[PDB]
């Protein structure tokens, strides 16, 4: 009933945050203080769209 | 000429020998225990309540940074 469909691989690339955990929470506190604002848009992107196809970007 | 020579008490008698029970008291009052009791319980909740407080504080810590790293 239907064909699921599929962003490309071209789609899904980009640049990694290749730190490891402990790095991530060392730093935890300030980056959740200074990268509040597209944290919170993707939040609210996700929360409400329900589908990770429609917010990659 | 020998005189008789046996196995007999020093002159006059032995000393005396004690017989009956010696079990002395050797403690505290019920009340004096009670009170210790009670005392180092207080100490500990008190000691207990401030730790407590201080390990959840530090657990909202640990999570506000799972939460900031969650996006």
């Amino acid at each position: 009933p239907g064909i699921v469909e599929l962003p490309t691989l071209e789609d899904l690339k980009v640049q990694e945050v290749k730190v490891s955990s402990s790095v991530l929470k060392a730093a935890a506190h300030h980056y959740g203080a200074q990268c509040d604002k597209p944290n919170k848009e993707f939040m609210l992107c996700r929360w409400e769209e329900k589908d990770p196809r429609r917010c990659l970007e | 000429a020998s005189k008789v020579k046996q196995d007999m008490p020093p002159p006059g008698g032995y000393g005396p020998i004690d017989y009956k029970r010696n079990l002395p008291r050797r403690g505290l009052s019920g009340y004096s225990m009670f009170a210790v009791g009670i005392g180092t319980l207080l100490f500990g909740y008190w000691s207990m309540m401030k730790w407590n407080r201080e390990r959840r504080r530090l657990q909202i810590e640990d999570f506000e940074a799972r939460i900031a790293l969650m996006p």
